[PDB]
């Protein structure tokens, strides 16, 4: 809202971010998959579809206005200017924070709360991506021998679980081959 | 609590490394997968289960 | 009337009721749409949606209150999301 508002060039939308851990061990620099996770989901969904979200939230607005309506209705029983620009005021921005919610519940934390979407998953389809959207994967690639190891593991097995279509790899970019290793 | 305190403040066990993860190797990949996993009693340890991970039980 | 609680407390009551003939039109429209699996899975997804939808409100009018009013400040909303003054 607010690269729109300001006009600034929006150069992607950061769908994702996420950190993690290994396990126990007594090796520190070795890599490990503690960011698998961002791929947990549980496999033993209408939430995962955008037209049903769409409707949620379009009767979750409708809600919100009837709302509006009766809480200005209200205000109206209730510096009579002063107070009514002021009772407004509130009316409006609240009225705004309910429809902001809906949004973020029904359009960008839809998958939160649910264990069926991961992380990775529900990000994609906050734009309605699948999995096989992400077309390159920006390898950290640090030509170490365990870590293209097992960061080529973790990618890989996160794209499996996550139902990537087979034949469908993610392209490799391995910037560290030319800029180095900062 | 209380108990934990007293037998690690004399017997000098406060800080006791863990040797091993939760889940075993073979297991730690569908743990990291599974948003439902949790570790149960086995062998007086809490560990990963085969069985707990993916199950419908959780979900 | 933001920074008073009964004020909140009733905005949410009503928002819960919403919430729950919300549940119940799901469940109805489930109705009619391996059916026992089906239907397990369904209800656990009407079930997790009626429980955010009651999380967020709450989050919202007990939580949040203040995140978006200037005239709360985030000290004072802070105290306030318990009934406490900055006194």
């Amino acid at each position: 809202d607010l690269a729109l508002k300001m006009g600034v060039p929006i150069h992607a939308v950061l769908a994702m971010t996420a950190t993690a851990t290994d396990k126990i061990g007594r090796s520190v620099p070795a890599p490990g998959k503690g960011i698998l996770t961002t791929a947990r989901e549980h496999h033993g969904s209408p939430l995962l579809n955008i037209k049903y979200r769409k409707r949620q939230l379009n009767k979750r607005l409708e809600q919100i206005k009837s709302w509006e309506e009766t809480e200005l209705s209200y205000l109206q029983e209730e510096s009579m200017h002063e107070f009514l620009k002021e009772r407004t005021e509130e009316v409006y921005r609240e009225s705004k924070r309910q429809v902001s919610d809906a949004k973020k519940q029904w359009g960008n934390s839809f998958y939160k709360s649910d264990p069926r979407i991961a992380p990775l998953r529900g990000a994609l389809a906050a734009f309605n991506l699948t999995i096989d959207d992400i077309g390159v994967a920006s390898f950290h690639g640090t030509s170490t021998v365990a870590n293209d190891k097992n960061e080529s593991a973790t990618i890989n097995n996160m794209m499996k679980h996550l139902g990537r279509s087979e034949g469908n790899p993610v392209f490799g970019v391995f910037q560290k081959y030319l800029t180095g290793h900062p | 609590t209380y108990r934990y305190m007293h037998n690690a403040i004399t017997r000098n066990t406060m800080f006791v490394a863990k040797d091993k993860a939760p889940y075993s190797d073979e297991l730690e990949q569908p743990v990291y997968l599974d948003p439902l996993a949790r570790v149960e009693e086995n062998k007086k340890k809490l560990v990963f289960s085969d069985k707990t991970i993916q199950s419908n039980q959780s979900y």
